[PDB]
């Protein structure tokens, strides 16, 4: 899942960088990706 | 003739309003654009339009 | 120690969270003060 | 010439209907836009239509 | 938080008056801010 979260990621920003996207757009993608990151420390947490 | 320019005057008068809006769009967009606040290719649909 | 570390990389995590949105706050500031989104925008962006 | 009389008329009625349906808009939004309730593009973009 | 609700709300109330919004904004803004009041009494009672 977080994998899918940095692809969306970089695809955002590579959009951005040509124009084509706001930077509310690139916050949201960020956003996004660092709420699928808390999960995975949470998940880690769970596992040990 | 007269009724005929008068017309022309109205549709003079569009042109302008809409030209007006244009540039109202256009002077707001500008300053954003320098901070990404709006898309590259909103601003130059923007310009296009004005 | 667990613990220690996975909240410490989650706090990390929630910090750029929080740092995303606080970018977001200021461009929608700077939107709304030029006239262009209306305050349901810049009032959203507070709240989120 | 009286159906192009007519069909002038008519051509006039709807202006001035699209003039009436602006007016309101436009009256509606100038309290709004002095309390943040609607964008400065959007009262703009009223004013133009109007 | 639940200041910029109200202001929500309020700003969204002038619009309806106004005819430019449906009563259904003024509910869900209405909605809003009582789930707002909810979260406000409930960290009141977790500082209690």
């Amino acid at each position: 899942t977080l994998d899918s979260r940095m692809a969306s990621l970089e695809l955002v920003s590579q959009r951005r960088a040509a124009g084509a996207a706001t930077a509310l757009d690139y916050q949201e993608a960020v956003g996004l990706a660092e709420q699928a990151r808390a999960e995975r420390e949470s998940t880690e947490r769970q596992l040990r | 003739f007269k009724a005929a320019l008068s017309r022309a005057q109205g549709e003079l008068a569009r042109a302008e309003a809409q030209l007006f809006q244009a540039q109202a769009m256009v002077r707001r967009y500008e300053p954003l654009v320098k901070i990404d606040a709006v898309s590259q290719q909103d601003f130059d649909n923007a310009m296009a339009a004005l | 120690l667990a613990a220690t570390d996975t909240l410490r990389r989650e706090e990390a995590a929630r910090q750029a969270l929080a740092g995303s949105s606080e970018a977001a706050m200021a461009l929608a500031k700077a939107r709304y003060e030029g006239g262009v989104d209306d305050y349901l925008r810049y009032l959203d962006a507070q709240r989120s």
